C-alpha cells in the first residue's frame, strides 16, 4: 500500500509500504527519498508520536492515509 | 439491516459501512479457531488475550483468540485485507434520542462515559466540526489529539481516531494537522513563525536560539527573531438525560416462552427445562453462524 508523509511545511512524500512495516523502515524510506537523518525525523499520526518499534498496523494506519514528519532538532 | 458492527472501509469502499466480526488464532494466524467464551462487549474483542480457545490448524499450541473485521459491502481480497472498528457507533435498538436534536436516530454514536449519552452521527459531525475550528480538541497523552463526551464526562475521550472518519475528508485532513500542530506546541515544541514555512520543529529544553529547516534562526520563548537576553513585552440537561444510553422480553423459537436478554451477548440458550435451544436474540431463530459475523454482541 502507499500512504503520505506530510510536513506542515506543505511537502508531501509518496511512500509505498507494507502494514508490518516498523516505523523505522519507514522512516529509512523518507531518508532514501528526502536525505533527511531518522535522528532528526519524528513522525505523528492523529497526534500521537509513533514510536519506531511499533508497526503501521499496530496504529491502525490505513491506506492512503497521512501522517505527520516533524523535525527533531538539537542544539537553543 | 441486522447488523451490529460498524467499520472504516479504506480500501475500496474509503468510507464507514456495516462489518462482519471474524476470529482467528492469535499465534498462527489461521481462521480456524474455536472460541470458548463468546464475546460479551467491545473489550471481549479490542482488549488482546482475553478469551481462550481451540486452534484447528494442526499442531498449533495457540490457546488466545484474535478478533479482526472485515468490511461487509465488498468481497474479502486476501486474508491482510481489514477493517477498522468503530466501537463507538451501535444500534439504537432503545430508540434514544440524541443529546441535541432529541431525535431518535439509527445508528446513532454512544460514548464510552459512566453515563453514556447518546448522539445522532450528524450532531456528532457538527459536533466535531465545530470543536475543531474553535481548537477545542485536547492533546491527549495516550490517545492524541481527540474529544470527550460534549457533556465533557470523565473518561469519555475518544480513542479510536478513525471515528472521525464520519467527517468531512478536508475536516479529517484538517484534523490531523491540527493534531500535529498543538503536538507540537504541548511538547514544548514549536512552529517556525515564517509566513512560508511552519515547520513543526521539537527544539531542546531549554533553547533559545531555533535555526529551522528554512534556515530562519528566531527565538524559541517569544516566536520572534533571535535576540539576547530578556524577551520585550450549551447542553440542555433535560435533553441530556433523556438521551441517555444506561423489562424488555422476547419469546423462544422453540418454546414460545418468555426470555429476558442477561448480557450484551446475542447468543442465547434457553434455560427452560424441555428446551436448550441455541438462538439469536436479533434473527429471533436459530443461532447462526453469521450471527457471530453479523451481531454476535451489542
Ligand atoms: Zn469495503
Ligand atoms: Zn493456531
Ligand atoms: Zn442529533
Ligand atoms: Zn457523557
Ligand atoms: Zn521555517
Ligand atoms: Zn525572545
Ligand atoms: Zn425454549
Ligand atoms: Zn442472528
Amino acid at each position: 500500500m502507499q500512504i503520505f508523509v506530510k510536513t506542515l511545511t506543505g511537502k508531501t512524500i509518496t511512500l509505498e509500504v507494507e502494514p508490518s512495516d516498523t516505523i523505522e523502515n519507514v522512516k529509512a524510506k523518507i531518508q532514501d527519498k528526502e536525505g533527511i537523518p531518522p535522528d532528526q525525523q519524528r513522525l505523528i499520526f492523529a497526534g500521537k508520536q509513533l514510536e519506531d518499534g511499533r508497526t503501521l498496523s499496530d496504529y491502525n494506519i490505513q491506506k492512503e492515509s497521512t501522517l505527520h514528519l516533524v523535525l527533531r532538532l538539537r542544539g537553543x | 439491516n441486522k447488523a451490529h458492527f460498524f467499520i472504516y472501509c479504506a480500501n475500496p469502499c474509503k468510507k464507514i459501512n456495516t462489518g462482519k466480526l471474524r476470529v482467528c488464532c492469535s499465534e498462527c494466524k489461521h481462521g480456524a479457531f474455536t472460541v470458548d467464551t463468546d464475546p460479551q462487549s467491545w473489550a471481549d474483542v479490542l482488549d488482546k488475550n482475553k478469551i481462550t480457545g481451540v486452534c484447528n490448524n494442526v499442531g498449533c499450541e495457540g490457546l488466545y483468540a484474535k478478533f479482526y473485521f472485515k468490511c461487509a459491502s465488498h468481497p474479502s481480497q486476501g486474508e491482510n485485507d481489514t477493517a477498522v472498528p468503530l466501537n463507538l457507533i451501535k444500534r439504537n435498538h432503545k430508540k434514544i434520542p440524541c443529546l441535541a436534536c432529541t431525535d431518535i436516530c439509527d445508528p446513532v454514536l454512544v460514548f464510552s462515559c459512566d453515563n453514556r449519552h447518546v448522539t445522532c452521527l450528524e450532531c456528532f459531525k457538527n459536533y466535531c466540526g465545530s470543536r475543531l475550528k474553535d481548537r477545542q480538541f485536547l492533546s491527549h497523552p495516550d490517545f492524541g489529539y481527540t474529544l470527550p463526551c460534549p457533556a465533557g464526562c470523565s473518561n469519555s475521550f475518544i480513542e479510536e481516531v478513525h471515528h472521525f472518519r464520519l467527517l468531512t475528508d478536508a475536516q479529517y485532513e484538517q484534523y490531523h494537522r491540527f493534531a500535529t500542530e498543538e503536538f507540537i506546541l504541548q511538547a514544548g515544541g514549536v512552529l517556525c513563525p515564517q509566513p512560508g514555512c511552519g515547520q513543526g520543529i521539537l527544539i531542546d529544553q531549554n533553547c533559545n536560539r531555533v535555526q529551522c529547516s528554512c534556515g530562519y534562526v528566531f527565538c524559541g520563548k517569544c516566536l520572534e527573531g533571535f535576540h539576547l537576553g530578556e524577551c520585550l513585552n450549551p447542553l440542555d440537561p433535560e435533553k441530556l438525560e433523556k438521551a441517555r444510553w444506561d423489562v424488555l422480553t422476547k419469546p423462544c423459537p422453540k418454546c414460545r416462552t418468555s426470555t429476558e436478554r442477561a448480557g450484551g451477548c446475542m447468543h442465547m440458550i434457553c434455560t427452560r427445562a424441555n428446551c436448550g435451544f441455541h438462538w439469536c436474540w436479533v434473527c429471533q431463530g436459530p443461532w447462526e453462524r453469521d450471527c457471530m459475523a453479523s451481531h454476535w454482541f451489542g
